[PDB]
């Protein structure tokens, strides 16, 4: 029934315990979950966290504004976490806003040079974005997809895939005014894997952009000669990019390019080489559900032991082709 | 979007153009993409653009607007949003403006950009 | 006009852009292209602001980032996407696509001037020419002729269909008997169509040049023929008794 009895335990004394779970019961819990709303520290992750239940019940009210206004740490000063701004913008189903929410904080930390935590977080989100259903904004997708080049970069190097690197690096170069933190230095082997493969031709612009005045006198000490080399005497040759069919509709563009210039849609991206998927060699992995060109998947999964995107257990055969890909290439327009 | 009676007109009328752009629109796969393509036959550029965005396709409307010679309309769009070579656009946008303004002789314009741009 | 005489296409261009009319821009715009300077093209089109030119140009572009060099296929293209439609059909021609040159004629339904560019032969080429000849005269209700331009390619079904859909019981006697080797659905599909035709008077005719002489024996008695019903029941004494209850 009521349970004064639960609602008003021990609540006095100036506290019991989490006397915000007392007031909790029932009805607006807003004595003790909401002084923790007073409270601009964490006394306790729980107590937040069960506010975020309190606002599950769509009290939809000023008080989830103060909720809110306590984690900014606005009017606290030292927030905690904006991985609670996820949650609670979940509970409210306002998913517009929990979707920017998370594209500024996977900014915000891609930024400062966190870049496998970015990958992790941005995954974290785009996993409760995506089982819920709700449709994912074009920002979090391609967020998602130039900050897990940068992850496919180093596994193709350690593994020893001389062009893979390359490709992803180029993607990586495009978009590297996203990356400060390393500007000169992800720029850098950009060029040096390029050359080091065979798209010397690109790493010519690229240490151009490198050898700027503004990039110059911090290009690395160990080979700035080399570059300065390098475009120097310049050499043309690149090797042409392969041609695949695009998925759902019969066309053929290059490996790394993802529009489609014909039926004008979106090719999703593999988790091993960041290609545009074939039909012929779909999978996904078994958790993340997120698409493989099966041959490649295979073919990295050489004892790395977690999955290339979401970090879980996978072995040589819990992945097997896929063949009603339309559940995956159903053309959201026409969905 | 009957794309049925429309190609027999354009027979009768020799319109080349118009049956090849009715084949196009039949690889489109996608309604409120064929839509789009469609108010963009007729002229009405902006109202393309609009639509392009409103079904989350940055992508198209930037595209969309570097067809034509919108260039200030594609630094407004790279102003926000994310798309996958951002720099890459960015820097030829910068480029096409200083030409765009060069040709008129519009120097101290054309030298404010083309060097935001390399 | 001078620079352009002299094909001088950047120069016009920089001359253009002192100001100059929007006839003189499409002039110039049209020079370029046929003179395969594609960026004075994109310029001069974005000053006149033709959607479907600068797709075309966008596409010429794309297809020659990819392996495209052949310079006649491009001048083809701009010679068909402006509308000469026979310059553009020889540069097709020497060029190593007549294919495409047969494409654009199609297109066109000027299926006279297709005629002569079949090069290929008939790897099963010309049943596409002609249906798609046959499939335009039936869409502007010529169906007489349609007729017939069906029944030069394989198009059984196609003339069957249309046959009945006006009912040329004058005529499908006439094909059906022609057609042989009893196909499934076009030497008994005229068959389906007689007996919603006013014609019984061929519809246990038809499947009896076809063979399934026990149900097209039941039919003559759907013909409300008793007699013939029993006599064509002697062929087939099974269907005699299986089809002498309802007499019954
Ligand atoms: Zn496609
Ligand atoms: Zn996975």
């Amino acid at each position: 029934e009521d349970y004064q009895s639960i609602a008003l335990y021990f609540e006095g004394e100036k506290r019991y315990l989490q006397a915000g779970k007392f007031f909790l019961l029932c009805g607006q819990y807003s004595r003790a979950l909401k002084h923790f709303l007073k409270c601009p520290s964490s006394e306790d992750n729980v107590a937040i966290e069960m506010a975020i239940e309190t606002v599950g019940q769509a009290k939809d009210e000023l008080l989830t504004n103060q909720l809110i206004d306590h984690l900014l740490g606005e009017n606290d000063g030292m927030p905690k976490d904006a991985k609670y701004l996820f949650r609670l913008y979940m509970a409210l189903k306002q998913y517009r806003e929990a979707a920017q929410t998370a594209i500024i904080i996977a900014r915000e930390e891609q930024s400062a040079g966190n870049y496998r935590n970015a990958h992790d977080v941005l995954f974290s989100m785009y996993a409760e974005l995506k089982s819920q259903k709700i449709k994912i904004p074009s920002e979090m997708a391609t967020n998602l997809m130039i900050l897990h080049s940068y992850i496919l970069v180093k596994i193709h190097v350690k593994n020893g895939d001389h062009m893979k690197g390359a490709r992803m690096l180029i993607r990586v170069a495009n978009n590297i005014s996203k990356f400060p933190s390393h500007i000169v230095p992800i720029l850098t082997s950009t060029v040096i894997e390029c050359h080091r493969a065979g798209l010397k031709n690109s790493a010519f612009s690229f240490a151009a952009m490198l050898m700027r005045p503004e990039y110059r006198s911090k290009i690395d000490a160990k080979y700035k000669k080399k570059i300065e080399g390098m475009v120097r005497r310049p050499d043309i040759s690149e090797i042409e990019e392969a041609t695949t069919p695009c998925p759902f509709c019969k066309f053929l563009l290059p490996e790394c390019e993802l529009l489609c210039p014909g039926c004008k849609n979106s090719i999703p991206y593999c988790i091993a080489t960041g290609r545009h998927m074939l039909k012929d060699d779909w999978t996904v992995c078994p958790h993340c559900d997120f698409p493989a060109l099966y041959s490649e998947l295979k073919i990295m999964l050489n004892t790395e032991s977690t999955c290339p995107m979401c970090s879980e257990r996978l072995n040589a055969a819990q992945l097997k082709k896929i063949s009603d890909c339309t559940q995956y290439l159903r053309t959201e327009e026409e969905l | 979007l009957d794309l049925y009676t429309a190609e027999q007109a354009f027979v009768r009328c020799k319109d080349y153009q118009g049956i090849k752009f009715v084949k196009r629109l039949g690889k489109l796969l996608s309604e409120s993409m064929k839509q789009a393509e469609v108010v963009g036959y007729f002229g009405r550029f902006e109202e393309a653009e609009r639509t392009y965005l409103e079904m989350d396709r940055r992508d198209l409307a930037i595209g969309l607007r570097l067809k034509l010679g919108d260039w200030f309309r594609v630094l407004q769009l790279l102003k926000t949003g994310s798309g996958d070579a951002d720099d890459s656009l960015l820097e030829q946008a910068n480029n096409a403006i200083g030409d765009y303004f060069a040709d008129r002789q519009k120097w101290l314009n054309a030298v404010q950009y083309y060097v935001q741009g390399r | 006009y001078q620079y352009l005489d002299r094909k001088l296409f950047k120069e016009a261009y920089q001359i253009a852009c002192l100001g100059v009319t929007d006839t003189d821009w499409r002039e110039l715009a049209m020079e370029a292209l046929e003179g395969l300077d594609f960026e004075t093209a994109k310029k001069a089109f974005i000053r006149v602001q033709d959607l479907r030119y600068l797709e075309l140009i966008s596409s010429i572009e794309e297809r020659k980032k990819r392996g495209e060099t052949n310079n006649d296929l491009f001048l083809a293209d701009v010679f068909s996407y402006q509308g000469k439609f026979h310059e553009a059909a020889k540069l097709y021609k020497r060029s190593g696509h007549e294919n495409l040159a047969l494409e654009m004629y199609t297109d066109l339904c000027m299926f006279e001037y297709a005629k002569d560019f079949l090069g290929s032969g008939d790897p099963k080429e010309t049943k596409m020419l002609i249906t798609k000849q046959a499939d335009w005269a039936r869409n502007i209700k010529e169906p007489k002729a349609a007729v017939e331009m069906y029944i030069s390619a394989g198009e059984h079904v196609k003339a069957i269909e249309i046959c009945g859909d006006h009912g040329w019981v004058d005529m499908l006697i006439d094909i059906a008997r022609k057609l042989d080797k009893a196909e499934r659905e076009p030497l008994l599909l005229c068959a389906t169509y007689l007996k919603k035709l006013d014609s019984p008077g061929y519809a246990a005719e038809t499947y009896l040049k076809m063979g399934d002489l026990k149900s097209l024996v039941q039919l003559h008695v759907e013909t409300q023929r008793w007699d013939e019903a029993f006599a064509l029941g002697e062929k087939h004494p099974e269907f005699k008794d299986d089809i002498y209850m309802p007499y019954a």
